[PDB]
């Protein structure tokens, strides 16, 4: 096969290096049992205004969204740093949840590298973003016959907004060169305006609830993990391991080295993961490839 | 409630060079016996560093001004009586915007983000009762409270307040405000030098990453003054304290990782031609 | 020394990502679906072949 | 026939109840996906079940 011919002459014929088949596989996830509070964040009765968005830390969770398939239907679900299909075989490190209310047609501005009033004066996403943006229509809950005026957005500012920034200052905006001195005069405007929501408005003006999740995937110890069952650790043989979403193939062994409290796994000169720390047991293990040594066929 | 303090001597400050300070871990990945080259915000070697101090006598002074905050600063405080308490960060510090406050009263460190109304001279008092004990009264850093979106208070503890001939702490900190996060790096190395900055090499480890999400341009420092019986001017004597401030710049370093997995040496790529060829 | 240095630098070349999101295949395969990850795999393959 | 906002799930490399328990497209797919509103024909006053 290597020579790509059916006739071989004399020679040494150094063929491909031999390999060992990893007949088994293991999965190792931390001890998390209680489900994540999806009801608290998604099914909240009230949602904060867009300019003063509310940030909530999430930890010690089992990120199983299968319970959401009967509750809510999402009109927009876009993930950037991670494939949506591979969202069940991963452990997340430092997830955060942000939520607010915007108009029907300004959901498109909740994305990196976008412009508009929302993306300039209210809420800006970083250029390098890893996470998902979820939005769903909420016309039934956030609208009233008399007009819902509880939500406000900013209309004027002296400059753009840096990523993941907030500004709740209500100082009078000056449009011209004449000083305003607090008085709402000709060139003086109130920086934040009000939203008008009616049940009979067009679909582009119905209120939309937005939830944005940002996380780091591999670096640092993880706390939010998906629904994968953990198996017993197997040592000193080739196995298709899965340590908090890092899938590879190698032989595990005891390690003399000890990690710092804020470190999870280490890398060698080749920048590959040679040592990892088990999540269930605070132990150090080393990973080595299963193939080592050359073979040649004399004939 | 806070009142500006009087009777302080006037003199321009001095300058000092931080030899090999300001090196911190770049990420949270273990490494060993490797020469990793990385670029990030760093404190250049042999950079100008202002030297403030708080001391009693006509040389009594405090020197807690509004230093500028340029894309991350390096802070290193050395003392023996826990005079240094914390800092305040913000743009204008006049209740028009939000500001971050970090301080431990005496028993628990408090972190808040709010529209605080500070005054010109923020400080905390300490009272030395002679019959028996330092009470640490007079918590008058700010003047009003507001929405206070962020909030965090640690578990109660206790600490000594007198600790009085040479400095013994040399507590270093590094602050960075990038993409809405407030990263803090800290290190604690005991020393015995008398009245200067001890040259050496120290690697700083990450402490906390607060999603504050505000805009920071200026900052101050909170000092604790103790008065017992010495006569605005009620004998606010300070025992002994000094701190040094440096400004981070975008540089390239050649960090060295030890066998254990610790950073022990660094090389600047812009210090001088020899370091450049290194 | 020349031969040893050549082999050492050839080994060291594995730590550079040729425009990909990461320099290792395991992380790319764990984070991305096959059809999207194939682009980064091809980039790394071309770099290492060069 | 699917819900109005679930037409997005008819694509390769997508998740959701439709793309997990009802109808899944292969990763290497060649073809076109066509959808159009049918509220006039597939709805009744008493509810179409
Ligand atoms: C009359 C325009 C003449 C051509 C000007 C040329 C270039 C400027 C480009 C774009 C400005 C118009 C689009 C503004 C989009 C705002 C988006 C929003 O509000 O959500
Ligand atoms: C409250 C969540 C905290 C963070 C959990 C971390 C990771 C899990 C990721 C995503 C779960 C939410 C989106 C579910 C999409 C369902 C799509 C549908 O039904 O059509
Ligand atoms: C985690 O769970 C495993 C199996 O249930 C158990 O053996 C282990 O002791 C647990 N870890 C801790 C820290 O309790
Ligand atoms: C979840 O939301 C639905 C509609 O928004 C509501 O009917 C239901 O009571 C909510 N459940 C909880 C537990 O909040
Ligand atoms: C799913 O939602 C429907 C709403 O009509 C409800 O009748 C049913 O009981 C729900 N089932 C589950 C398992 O939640
Ligand atoms: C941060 O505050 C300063 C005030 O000194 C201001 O000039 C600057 O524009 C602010 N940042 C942004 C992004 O507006
Ligand atoms: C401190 O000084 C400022 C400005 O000089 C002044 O506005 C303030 O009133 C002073 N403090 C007190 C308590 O009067
Ligand atoms: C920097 O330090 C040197 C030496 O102390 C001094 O001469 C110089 O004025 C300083 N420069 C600044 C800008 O402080
Ligand atoms: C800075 O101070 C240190 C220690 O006093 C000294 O060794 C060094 O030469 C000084 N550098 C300059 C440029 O003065
Ligand atoms: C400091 O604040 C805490 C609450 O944050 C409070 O309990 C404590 O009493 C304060 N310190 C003093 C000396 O009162
Ligand atoms: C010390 O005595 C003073 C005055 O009697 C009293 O206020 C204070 O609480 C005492 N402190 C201790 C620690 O006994
Ligand atoms: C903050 O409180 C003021 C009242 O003092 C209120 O008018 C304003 O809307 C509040 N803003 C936020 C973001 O909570
Ligand atoms: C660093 O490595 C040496 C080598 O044996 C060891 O003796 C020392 O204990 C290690 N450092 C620490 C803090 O353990």
């Amino acid at each position: 096969c290597t020579l790509k011919s059916f006739t071989v002459e004399k020679g040494i014929y150094q063929t491909s290096n031999f390999r060992v088949q990893p007949t088994e596989s293991i999965v190792r996830f931390p001890n998390i049992t209680n489900l994540c509070p999806f009801g608290e964040v998604f099914n909240a009765t009230t949602f904060a205004s867009v300019y003063a968005w509310n940030r909530k830390r999430i930890s010690n969770c089992v990120a199983d969204y299968s319970v959401l398939y009967n509750s809510t239907s999402f009109s927009t679900f876009k993930c950037y740093g991670v494939s949506p299909t591979k969202l069940n075989d991963l452990c997340f490190t430092n997830v955060y949840a942000d939520s607010f209310v915007v108009r029907g047609d300004e959901v498109r501005q909740i994305a990196p590298g976008q412009t508009g009033k929302i993306a300039d004066y209210n809420y800006k996403l970083p250029d390098d973003f890893t996470g998902c943006v979820i939005a769903w229509n909420s016309n039934n809950l956030d609208s009233k016959v008399g007009g819902n005026y509880n939500y406000l957005y900013r209309l004027f500012r002296k400059s753009n907004l840096k990523p993941f920034e907030r500004d709740i200052s209500t100082e009078i905006y000056q449009a011209g060169s004449t000083p305003c001195n607090g008085v709402e005069g000709f060139n003086c405007y109130f920086p934040l305006q009000s939203y008008g929501f009616h049940p009979t408005n067009g679909v582009g003006y119905q209120p939309y609830r937005v939830v944005v999740l940002s996380f780091e995937l591999l670096n640092a110890p993880a706390t939010v993990c998906g629904p994968k069952k953990s198996t017993n650790l197997i040592k000193n043989k080739c196995v298709n391991f899965n340590f908090n979403g890092l899938t590879g193939t190698g032989v595990l062994t005891e390690s003399n080295k000890k990690f710092l409290p804020f470190q999870q796994f280490g890398r060698d000169i080749a920048d590959t993961t040679d040592a990892v720390r088990d999540p269930q047991t605070l132990e150090i293990l080393d990973i080595t490839p299963c193939s080592f040594g050359g073979v040649s066929v004399i004939t | 409630q806070c009142v500006n303090l009087t009777t302080r001597t006037q003199l321009p400050p001095a300058y000092t060079n931080s030899s090999t300070r300001g090196v911190y871990y770049p990420d949270k990945v273990f490494r060993s016996s490797v020469l990793h080259l990385t670029q990030d915000l760093f404190l250049p070697f042999f950079s100008n560093v202002t030297w403030f101090h708080a001391i009693h006598v006509g040389i009594k002074r405090f020197d807690n001004p509004v230093l500028p905050f340029n894309d991350g600063v390096y802070f290193a405080s050395t003392e023996k009586s826990n005079i240094i308490r914390g800092w305040i960060f913000g743009t204008t510090l006049d209740s028009k915007t939000q500001s971050l406050l970090i301080v431990n009263n005496a028993t628990n460190v408090v972190i808040k983000v709010c529209e605080f109304q500070f005054c010109n001279d923020p400080f905390l008092g300490v009272y030395y009762h002679r019959n028996n004990s330092w009470m640490e009264s007079e918590f008058r850093v700010y003047s009003s409270a507001n929405n206070c979106t962020f909030e965090y208070v640690s578990q109660p503890f206790l600490m000594d307040l007198e600790g009085k001939g040479n400095f013994k702490n040399l507590r270093e900190f590094v602050f960075k405000n990038i993409d809405g996060y407030f990263k803090i790096y800290s290190k604690h190395t005991p020393i015995n030098l008398v009245r200067d900055l001890p040259p050496g090499f120290s690697a700083l480890e990450p402490l906390v990453d607060l999603p504050i999400g505000i805009n920071i341009t200026r900052f101050q420092t909170l000092l604790a003054l103790h008065r017992s019986y010495l006569t605005s001017s009620s004998g606010w004597t300070a025992g002994a304290a000094a701190y040094y401030v440096g400004y981070l710049q975008p540089r390239t370093f050649l960090l060295k990782y030890n066998e254990n997995g610790t950073i022990t040496d660094a090389v600047d790529c812009s210090l001088d031609p020899l370091s450049e060829t290194k | 020394n020349q031969n040893a240095q050549a082999l050492n630098t050839l080994v060291k070349q594995l730590s550079s990502n040729f425009g990909a999101i990461s320099s290792v295949l395991n992380d790319i395969l764990s984070r991305l679906d096959p059809p999207e990850a194939e682009v980064q795999i091809d980039r790394l393959i071309t770099g290492r072949l060069q």
